[PDB]
């Protein structure tokens, strides 16, 4: 969630190691109103990657 | 564009894990023409042409 006043840009990875395959499961939240981008995100415009 | 085909490819920028030393993406699709059809590419960049 937007910590402080702010929610600021994330990149982390992860290398596999473990000698086999791995699912990494997430996803992506879509607030219904702009009011709850403004309060559970900070910034309207934004962008996912994987 | 063609008579049954019709696509809007939007670029992506962002920064992939390095495949063949390269940080780089790059989707490629194909289609068929049909005989005395139209086939059209409109673009502004980021299109690799036949």
């Amino acid at each position: 969630v937007k910590k402080g006043n702010s929610y600021p840009k994330l990149s982390k990875s992860y290398i596999n190691d473990k000698g086999k395959e791995v699912l990494v499961l997430w996803g992506i939240h879509h607030p219904s109103t702009s009011a709850d981008q403004q309060s559970l995100y900070q910034n309207a415009d934004t962008y996912v990657f994987v | 564009g063609s008579s049954r085909y019709s696509k809007k490819f939007k670029p992506e920028i962002a920064i992939r894990p390095k495949v063949r030393d390269q940080e780089g993406r790059m989707n490629y699709y194909w289609t068929l023409v049909e005989p005395g059809d139209k086939i059209t590419f409109e673009a502004t960049g980021n299109l690799v042409v036949p």
